[PDB]
RNA sequence: UUGACCUCAAAUCAGGUAGGAGUACCCGCUGAACUUAAGCAUAUCAAUAAGCGGAGGAAAAGAAACCAACCGGGAUUGCCUUAGUAACGGCGAGUGAAGCGGCAAAAGCUCAAAUUUGAAAUCUGGUACCUUCGGUGCCCGAGUUGUAAUUUGGAGAGGG
RNA sequence: GUUCUUUGUAAAGUGCCUUCGAAGAGUCGAGUUGUUUGGGAAUGCAGCUCUAAGUGGGUGGUAAAUUCCAUCUAAAGCUAA
RNA sequence: UUGACAUUGUGAAGAGACAUAGAGGGUGUAGAAUAAGUGGGAGCUUCGGCGCCAGUGAAAUACCACUACCUUUAUAGUUUC
């Protein structure tokens, strides 16, 4: 993030000239590829859906995507996993009467 | 499970058995295919100490091992390498969270999965105690038209009844003694 | 091999399909008593990566106990100091009642060695933690080819320790700010840091 | 009840410290024992020098400056551009570091460099029994001692060129801080369509 | 009108295991009073005294979902120092941790998550033999609900 | 320092290119109550309802949310001085 | 001693009051009238209807509002019956 070189003021840190190798092994998780999405599209496909969720998925598209994000925000007991919940719903939705 | 209340739709094939008249070929076509046993093997290794160990010939001076195809509860390379025919499905199936997967790891794929009852006589042709699935990648040609003779059959007897039964529930199964009153008490009813 | 598809099941024993088969889960474990005879395990999955080996030594317990807390048998509160301090069920616990399901049966375990635990089922009345339990006598298991620890005096026998796997479930004794509480243990992790030590050549 | 201007006193006072201190009355006693363990259970024990050459890091921080500090190892990725494997570097004597490595380019330039001062310097005793002695060095962490490498010297000749310094660097802690701010209004000013 | 596998049992045999004393130090769980108190509760004393159980021959903890905003950092505990300034307390009496720097002592490792599928190779038990903190051969059980070999976050496995 | 044996057309480690990247299943998080503590509006331990993710999650002594970056790879065990 | 969720499945379930909006009657003497306690009377699309049209007379009839609602229906649903 260009450094200064010198003493501190504006910018933080020193002019480091990092040769940047290889970092870690393990920051993508998840990924596209073949068996990652063959278990969702085998098992997820039998049970379907949570009763809980049976509820969610008739409020976002109805009851606009505001309250119903709030609905789903005290079940869980935080917002941090609004987006990572409730955001995946909506690939459902149209994975179901859509298609 | 289903004899009792209602079934779960994950399920429903456990009430469904196959006839004698198909399964006995189809216990018979695995009667030719079996692994030797630890009696008829490890003294075996003693023969080909003058052929293979000093003979040099790893796999080479010795017939083809035609072995029936096996695995149930442990199936990766059968299902990404698209190695998989005939399916069988245990019979008493203790686990029960390992049963609610099966016929999926068959219909995605399209392969002919076939719901039976048994296991046990299966073992026996495998050196062991229980059996699991018994498909043929590399049949010879002496049980070829024995082998594509079945798939038409399983094909038209199970695979067109899965998605009409995961819909629906099931029951409507008698009981006993409840039975003995309650269905004598609608009789007169209605029409006494 | 194949329990990539179980690492997907978990809230689909409660979806409307298998909720059924959540009674038929917690059915068996209520049916037996505390301390009987078990076989092979329900599941294969979990029951593995604790430790492994198809053989005769890995098994799976069935222990049941209540639901709740503990009061003290004191004469209806023997103790009545502070009106704070006070509260024969105001005190509700505090820090054991995960290892139940191996302190009791640890005289079960006493003659074995506990390997790990995990749960399976419960309801509003009672428990059932599953624990494996790992034979130390037993010749396979003195031998065998990975393990080549079990002989030397080492394990605590997991129902006085504190430090179970159900108890290093919790206990954060990292080396963090949320972990220098009982980094140490009870005492010397306050009458020890807390003392000052005064050597002969003194300032 | 009052003790007026007085520095009142709130240390480990008022608890049971009569038989709390725990009194050290060592030193000397685990010194010779374990310097009869140097010269025996280190020395006529396994014959191999305990301290040996540590890699030299540095000790950072504003806080502290010409500081020197050891290591447990020289990673992988100098052993690698050394001229041995890791696992052949576990059988000599030569440290390894773990878990994982390093980026910068100054650390990788005085610690492959210290090892070519110590690789070159020693030889590879056989198998096969023999191995000869040549009157050995038990310390090695104290032998090549390394300070802070000193840029220029103190003959720079006189050059400005516009420093003001006191100037810059407080509109430059201003230019930190005001980031969101001025660039706030000039982004919402520019998206004028 | 007739034989197997799984689960659940019953002895006095070869081969094994269990019930405690002492108990410095240390660890897990549960749980009091007295002293001080510009009255009483909160708080301090005190994650305490006493008592009980288990493991070890040191214990607990520790080879990173840790510690920084710098010159990037290189495992745990303890003595010295940081460190008696902030925090907690009817802000009263009291309690009061961790990081940087420095010193002593160093060499670290591996299950499942993974099918050899064109020869169930390893481990347990019994008999014989032998060089008995062990090895070889024959005969069983456990073992298709997948063992074993290889591999461990520093990458690793599967081809040419 | 010696004597007596062929393990082995074996095992392990290292470099480049293509095809890749698995990660523990009532556990974590959040909320309520009790106890304890040095941690300031929830640090550790125990119990309960709701209840996790696969280009992910959590921490880094002051809660939450939006747009970026980022010291780790846990809920399993063993391990001199 | 009391209550919600969960433990603990299923929805063929007799009869009510609600969470956003548009009609339906506002009828006491007299005035043929719907003049509802109080406020507002130069006005909204302007070519055009009523702006204060007649008799009576305490209050006189479009117009963004504090309003008591006799009796119904109402989209994904509904804590205790």
């Amino acid at each position: 993030t260009v450094k200064t070189g010198i003493a501190i003021g504006l910018n933080k840190g020193k002019k480091v000239t990092s040769m940047t190798p290889a970092p870690k092994i393990s920051y993508k998780k998840g990924a596209a590829s073949n068996r990652t999405k063959f278990v969702r599209s085998l098992v997820r496909e039998i049970a379907g859906l949570s009763p809980y969720e049976r509820r969610l998925i008739d409020l976002i598209r109805n009851s606009g995507e505001k309250r119903a994000r709030k609905v789903a925000k005290k079940r869980l007991g935080s917002f941090t996993r609004a987006k990572a919940k409730v955001e995946e719903m909506n690939n459902i939705i149209a994975a179901s009467r859509r298609h | 499970l289903s004899i009792r209340l209602k079934v779960p739709p994950t399920i429903a094939q456990f009430q469904y058995t196959l006839d004698r008249n198909t399964a006995a070929e189809t216990f018979k076509l695995f009667n030719k295919y079996r692994p030797e046993t630890a009696a008829e093997k490890k003294e075996r290794l003693t023969k080909e100490a003058a052929a293979v160990a000093e003979g040099k010939s790893k796999q080479d001076a010795s017939p083809k091992p035609y072995a029936v195809k096996y695995g149930l509860n442990h199936v990766v390379a059968l299902i990404e390498n698209k190695k998989a025919k005939l399916v069988l499905i245990a019979n008493d199936v203790d686990p029960i969270e390992l049963v609610v997967f099966l016929p999926a790891l068959c219909k995605k794929m399209g392969v002919p999965y076939a719901i039976v009852k048994g296991k046990a006589r299966l073992g026996t042709l495998v050196n062991q105690k229980t059996s699991a699935v018994a498909a043929l990648t590399e049949v010879r040609a002496e049980d070829e038209a024995a082998l594509a003779k079945l798939v038409s059959t399983i094909d038209a007897n199970f695979a067109d009844k899965y998605d009409e039964v995961k819909k629906h529930w099931g029951g409507g199964i008698l009981g006993n003694k409840a039975q003995a009153k309650m269905d004598k008490r609608a009789k007169n009813s209605d029409s006494a | 091999g194949a329990y990539k598809y179980l690492e997907e099941l978990q809230r689909k024993k409660q979806s409307d399909v298998l909720r059924f088969l959540q009674r038929v889960r917690v059915w068996e474990y209520r049916q037996k008593n505390v301390i009987h005879r078990a076989a092979r395990p329900t599941r294969p999955d979990k029951a593995r990566r604790l430790g492994y080996k198809a053989k005769q030594g890995f098994v799976i317990y069935r222990v049941r106990v209540r639901r709740g807390n503990r009061k003290r048998p004191v004469p209806k509160g023997a103790t009545y100091g502070k009106p704070t301090n006070q509260g024969v069920n105001e005190l509700k616990y505090q820090r054991s009642l995960r290892a139940t399901a191996e302190e009791r049966v640890g005289r079960r375990a006493a003659n074995l060695r506990v390997l790990n635990s995990y749960w399976v089922n419960q309801d509003s009345t009672y428990k059932y933690f599953e624990v494996i339990l790992v034979d130390p006598q037993h010749k396979a298991i003195r031998r065998d080819a990975r393990y080549n620890w079990i002989c030397d005096p080492v394990h605590k026998h997991r129902e006085a320790r504190g430090l179970t796997a159900t108890g290093k479930k919790s206990r954060g004794i990292n080396k963090g700010h949320k972990f220098n509480n009982t980094k140490a243990g009870r005492r010397k992790t306050w009458k020890r840091q807390n003392t000052l030590s005064l050597w002969r050549y003194r300032k | 009840a009052i003790s007026k201007n007085l520095p009142i006193l709130k240390n480990h006072f008022r608890k049971h410290w009569q038989e709390r201190v725990k009194v050290h009355f060592d030193q000397a006693g685990k010194k010779v024992s374990r310097r009869n363990a140097r010269a025996t259970r280190a020395a006529k024990i396994a014959p191999r020098p305990l301290d040996l050459l540590r890699p030299v890091v540095r000790a950072p921080t504003v806080k502290y400056n010409r500081k020197v500090r050891a290591g447990r190892g020289f990673t992988l990725a100098e052993v690698k551009a050394a001229g041995l494997t890791a696992a052949y570097a576990r059988t000599i004597g030569i440290a390894v570091d773990h878990r994982r490595q390093n980026r910068n380019q100054e650390i990788f330039d005085a610690n492959v460099q210290r090892l070519k001062e110590y690789q070159s310097k020693i030889i590879v005793f056989p198998r096969n029994g023999k191995a000869p002695e040549a009157e050995q060095v038990l310390s090695a962490a104290a032998t090549f001692p390394i300070a802070q490498p000193a840029t220029d010297v103190e003959a720079r000749a006189v050059q400005d060129n516009g420093e003001s310094a006191f100037r810059t660097l407080r509109l430059a802690r201003s230019e930190k801080k005001f980031r969101g701010i001025r660039e706030k209004r000039a982004r919402e000013k520019a998206e004028a369509e």
